[PDB]
């Protein structure tokens, strides 16, 4: 079924390679609560996943992975990891999930929703592979 | 890089390592050895390679059960593992050995289309980011490799090559039983 | 898969054999539109619940002997299972979840437009406070002004 | 979970092939963009369905023997399985059903603009006439007025 | 038919045979004959008649996975019937023989809430498209003349004279797998 | 209460019991007794509990499905049950009784990660509103006092005296059946 976990946002250092203290302002984060086909939002309904299970479960004894066995369909979409393996073996930009991209004004802190930056033939493809998608969503920005 | 005039592009990238805890992580560290880092104590190692570890053809997974000495989760990922493989009907095709709570498993992957394919698709699954290592064709992928082993061990400096992730063992979970053939009547 | 069963009928009506002494309870189209498209409601897969009942009822003849092979093959089409683990994950976690038994929605008095009911959330054994969601129907107010 | 696949090449066109005795017609971006969100389409899976068929036939090398192991993966990201099973569910109580063979939209005449297509529904084994759902043409020319 | 003043009405009709080489696609020829074809060469035949064509109940599943031979879409289309019967429990039912790597698999549906009901509902959801001249209120209390339902695989003609073919059966009936299905053992 | 002042907050409860005749409704009675109504005429009985009814390790499911004198919607219930405890490998904790058609399961619940902590956490699930009285933050290491959980057929009389009825629980438990299981054998 669709995925339902409430993203109880900012990113944190640990969440991060290189960077510290990512926050994006609630219209962005607005926008996971209703877009499918976004792979930026499933990792952080896996990042706070997780943090609230280190924060308030017990830890056990020996380590369990029946919990993420369970939540693993609330927390994300699998057909968007299915559908970018589809992409990869058919030999077509897909995402591995690792890096994003989004917009800034440099005048105000109102960001966009991180897209993937698509991977393919084992290398990020360059910006202007897709510039005409970076074009667009500044498109959809100033007119929303 | 800024478009529209004021607005300018940037970049994050997601540490998909801090997981660890809860999520079990794919990792790869050259082609002929990959890695499922089910916690920082310990994880499975899955190879390639020519030289075999198990001579007989017993996988006897009932015993394992009743002694119940294995470490659950590494059962239950290898568990995912195998039932995740299309088509399987070759059950000569694997062995395996649980003496005293090890976990070793091997599948014999000795053209187009048969068991040796599917163990290969799901393997290149399991570990998504390094696998590719070992495009164009899906249906069937063979590599020069004869086995595939996958055992238990201790959690050390692995990910040499791809960083760690999620998304396979993720990806696998929803795909169990789901091309599993009839064995049995009632079932 | 995603939830599909829509509604027969505007607007939805639950009669009193569906609610705990709450007489006859209708909603407009403003309401019923969001299940459409919410997936996060627990109070729409209830109706969805709901009515699947009265058309099964209604329409398909009994059985002899009950089977509950239908139910079986309408649960991901009828409920958001996932909605159901997420409560589950709230409830083993103490976080405050939904057991779909109270809802609460704001209702105008003068026009009578009520907005989209939602969970009232149980923890401690019990019902929580209105001062613990307080924001949350603060927000269902500013939304439900803002059109 | 949910449908993720996004058609290639920004409206769509279905060409003579996909089509049941009928030359090669477009819908434009407006009409594609609601695949992306509304999960009830029939027309959007078939699709997504026939993307994938053109992108499979044109990449993949075939097979030495035909696979059905890419769809047995591939059949939960390119439809939702729960509409077919409220279509089943209407056929079993002689509610009315499609079959995802025929579908209906309203064209302009002189703009060429088209809403998105709506499949139509089969009873007693026979396509409905005009008139059982004109209510459904009626209402959906009303939203595409509104535009 | 004019809507309004400007508003044309004009329908589709999809194609569903170009997506042969992609998917099967559920047929039916008549009542008492159905087809799958899987791709343009070869298919299955699910046919309900009255006459036997296996006289033995055995089912070698085991020795037929093990000597392979056979087509193994067609094992694993027979594979998505099976496991998406709903309550099955009665193994006698069930006839198959799988030597020289053919497929044939019989089913045995000679009352109300029975092993036979379910086979036939998993029956009409494969061959969808015309599985209904085969009532609405009498759900999962179906029954038919018909002794015995065939499975056998076949060389492709053109076989679609009731109804066109259509991939929506199998797709739909791919969820059904391992969700009603009783337990036989206490380890799975 | 007025909520900036136009507004009046209003709340409905829903009655579930109305549900019992399309899908079942778990139930509470104490923190001990458990129930599945499934129809006004039948239900299933969970227990945890300290004195047997079994006192042998067999559970012979497969000549139970032969003779097949048992309700289905129950032996179905009991399935997603059993399927839905996540990593079951001690065949011999669980032994049951079909003598004559009836139902009766007995899990043997006699530390982190065993068998007991499954099944409990599956049985918190089935009967997920007020099954909690039987720390809220320890999941994975439960363990109750009890130690047998007792599933019996029962007829249904008025078994709600601490919680109400809810289909919720079950319909989780169906999307859970086999989706922990280990591998028991080298084909499935
Ligand atoms: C599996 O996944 C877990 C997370 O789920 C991960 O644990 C985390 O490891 C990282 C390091 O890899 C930890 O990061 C450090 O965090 C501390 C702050 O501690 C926080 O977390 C602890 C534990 O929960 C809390 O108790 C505490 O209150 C905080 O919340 C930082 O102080 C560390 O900063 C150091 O590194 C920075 C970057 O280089 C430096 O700028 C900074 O100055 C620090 O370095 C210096 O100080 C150190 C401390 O004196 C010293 O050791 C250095 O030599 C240097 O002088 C750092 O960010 C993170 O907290 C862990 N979180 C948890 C929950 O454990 C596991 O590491 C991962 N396991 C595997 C296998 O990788
Ligand atoms: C998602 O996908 C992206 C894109 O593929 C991955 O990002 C890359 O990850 C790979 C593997 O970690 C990186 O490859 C490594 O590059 C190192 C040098 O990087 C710098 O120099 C190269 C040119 O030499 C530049 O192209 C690059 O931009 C950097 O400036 C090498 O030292 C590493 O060596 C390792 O692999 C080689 C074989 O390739 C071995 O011989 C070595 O012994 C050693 O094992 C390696 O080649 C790549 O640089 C990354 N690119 C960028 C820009 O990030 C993500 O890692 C991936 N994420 C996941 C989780 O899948
Ligand atoms: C897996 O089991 C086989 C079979 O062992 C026998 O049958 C079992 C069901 C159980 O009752 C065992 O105690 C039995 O011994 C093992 O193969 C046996 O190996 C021993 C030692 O060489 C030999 O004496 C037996 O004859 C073998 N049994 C047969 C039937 O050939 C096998 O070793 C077990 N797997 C592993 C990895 O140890
Ligand atoms: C397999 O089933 C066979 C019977 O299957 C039929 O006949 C076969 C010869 C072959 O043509 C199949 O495709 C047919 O479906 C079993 O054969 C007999 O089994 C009994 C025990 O029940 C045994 O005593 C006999 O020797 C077997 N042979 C004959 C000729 O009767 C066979 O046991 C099953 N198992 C295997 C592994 O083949
Ligand atoms: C459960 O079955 C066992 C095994 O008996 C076989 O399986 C039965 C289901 C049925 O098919 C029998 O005809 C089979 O023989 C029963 O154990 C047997 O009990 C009888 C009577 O005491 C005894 O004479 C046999 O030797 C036993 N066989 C074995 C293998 O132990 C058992 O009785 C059944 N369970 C219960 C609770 O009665
Ligand atoms: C893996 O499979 C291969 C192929 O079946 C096995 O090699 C065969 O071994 C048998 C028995 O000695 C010989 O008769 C065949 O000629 C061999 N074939 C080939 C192609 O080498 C191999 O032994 C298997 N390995 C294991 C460990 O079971
Ligand atoms: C795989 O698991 C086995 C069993 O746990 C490991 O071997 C055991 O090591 C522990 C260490 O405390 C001993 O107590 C057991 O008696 C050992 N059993 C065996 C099988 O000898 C083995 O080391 C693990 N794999 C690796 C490579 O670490
Ligand atoms: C919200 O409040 C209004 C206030 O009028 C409710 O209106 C009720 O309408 C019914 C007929 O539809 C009358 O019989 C009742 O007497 C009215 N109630 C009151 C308090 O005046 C309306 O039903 C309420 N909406 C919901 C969904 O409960
Ligand atoms: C199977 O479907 C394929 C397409 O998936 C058909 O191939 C097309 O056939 C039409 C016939 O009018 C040609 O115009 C197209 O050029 C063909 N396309 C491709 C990609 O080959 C094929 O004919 C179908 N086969 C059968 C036996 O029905
Ligand atoms: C299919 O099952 C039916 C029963 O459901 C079988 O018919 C029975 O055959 C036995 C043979 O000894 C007779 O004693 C019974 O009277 C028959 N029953 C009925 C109702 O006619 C039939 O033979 C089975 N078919 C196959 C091919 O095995
Ligand atoms: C969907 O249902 C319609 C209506 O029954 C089917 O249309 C019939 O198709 C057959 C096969 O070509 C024709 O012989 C009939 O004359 C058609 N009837 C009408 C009203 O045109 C249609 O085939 C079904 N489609 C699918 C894919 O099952
Ligand atoms: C089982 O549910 C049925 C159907 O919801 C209940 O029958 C209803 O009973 C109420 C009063 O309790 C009547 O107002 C309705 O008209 C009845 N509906 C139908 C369709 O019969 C029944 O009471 C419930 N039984 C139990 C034992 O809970
Ligand atoms: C349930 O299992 C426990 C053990 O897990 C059984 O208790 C053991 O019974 C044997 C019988 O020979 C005694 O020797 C042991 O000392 C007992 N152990 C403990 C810890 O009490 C118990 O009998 C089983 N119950 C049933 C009904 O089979
Ligand atoms: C949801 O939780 C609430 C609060 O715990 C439950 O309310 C109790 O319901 C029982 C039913 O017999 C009453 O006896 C109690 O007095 C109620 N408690 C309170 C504080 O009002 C409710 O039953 C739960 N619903 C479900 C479906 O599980
Ligand atoms: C907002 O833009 C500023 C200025 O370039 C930048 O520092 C910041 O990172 C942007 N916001 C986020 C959430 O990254
Ligand atoms: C930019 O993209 C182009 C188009 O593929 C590519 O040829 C070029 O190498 C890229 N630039 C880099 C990697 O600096
Ligand atoms: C592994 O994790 C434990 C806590 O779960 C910690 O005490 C131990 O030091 C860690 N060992 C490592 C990082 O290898
Ligand atoms: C929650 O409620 C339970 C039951 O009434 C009570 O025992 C417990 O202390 C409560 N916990 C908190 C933190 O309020
Ligand atoms: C829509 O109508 C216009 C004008 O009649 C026509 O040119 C166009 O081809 C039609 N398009 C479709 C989708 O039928
Ligand atoms: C069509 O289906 C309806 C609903 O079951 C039924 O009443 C009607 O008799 C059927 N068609 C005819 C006219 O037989
Ligand atoms: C409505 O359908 C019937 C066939 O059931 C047809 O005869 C009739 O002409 C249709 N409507 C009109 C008024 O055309
Ligand atoms: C089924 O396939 C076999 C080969 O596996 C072949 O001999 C047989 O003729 C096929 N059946 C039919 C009816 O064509
Ligand atoms: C729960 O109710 C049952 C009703 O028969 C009763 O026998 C049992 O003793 C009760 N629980 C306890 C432990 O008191
Ligand atoms: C369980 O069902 C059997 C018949 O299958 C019946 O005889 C028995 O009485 C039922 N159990 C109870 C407690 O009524």
């Amino acid at each position: 079924g669709t995925f339902t976990w409430t993203l109880s946002y900012c990113l944190t250092r640990w969440m991060l390679i290189e960077a510290e203290l990512k926050c994006f302002g609630n219209t962005a984060v607005a926008k996971c609560n209703e877009k499918h086909d976004e792979e930026f939002c499933d990792m952080l309904r896996l990042f706070d996943f997780n943090k609230q299970a280190i924060q308030r479960l017990k830890a056990p004894a020996q380590m369990s992975i029946q919990l993420i066995n369970k939540a693993v369909n609330a927390l994300i979409n699998d057909q968007l990891i299915m559908k970018n393996h589809l992409r990869d073996i058919m030999c077509i930009p897909y995402c591995n999930y690792s890096k994003y991209w989004y917009l800034n004004h440099t005048t105000t802190g109102r960001t966009s929703l991180p897209k993937c930056w698509l991977v393919s033939n084992g290398s990020y493809l360059n910006e202007t592979h897709f510039s005409d998608d970076i074009e667009q969503q500044a498109d959809n920005m100033i007119t929303e | 890089s800024l478009y529209k005039g004021v607005y300018e592009l940037q970049t994050l990238e997601l540490n998909m390592e801090t997981l660890n805890m809860t999520m079990p992580l794919s990792c790869t560290k050259n082609n002929s050895h990959h890695y499922i880092m089910v916690g920082n104590e310990t994880g499975l190692e899955l190879t390639l390679t020519n030289t075999s570890i198990i001579n007989h053809k017993f996988c006897n997974l009932s015993d394992a059960h009743k002694k119940n000495l294995y470490d659950h989760a590494l059962m239950s990922i290898i568990s995912t593992f195998h039932l995740s493989i299309p088509n399987f009907n070759q059950y000569e095709a694997m062995s395996c050995d649980f003496n005293g709570g090890k976990i070793s498993v091997q599948y014999n992957l000795s053209h187009c289309g048969t068991v040796a394919n599917g163990v290969l698709q799901t393997f290149m699954r399991m570990a998504w980011g390094g696998s590719y290592i070992a495009c164009g064709n899906w249906d069937c992928i063979m590599t020069s490799y004869q086995y595939l082993i996958i055992q238990n061990t201790t959690w050390e400096d692995h990910c040499q090559f791809s960083r760690p992730s999620p998304i396979g063992y993720l990806g696998l979970l929803s795909q169990r039983t789901r091309d599993i053939y009839i064995s049995r009547r009632l079932l």
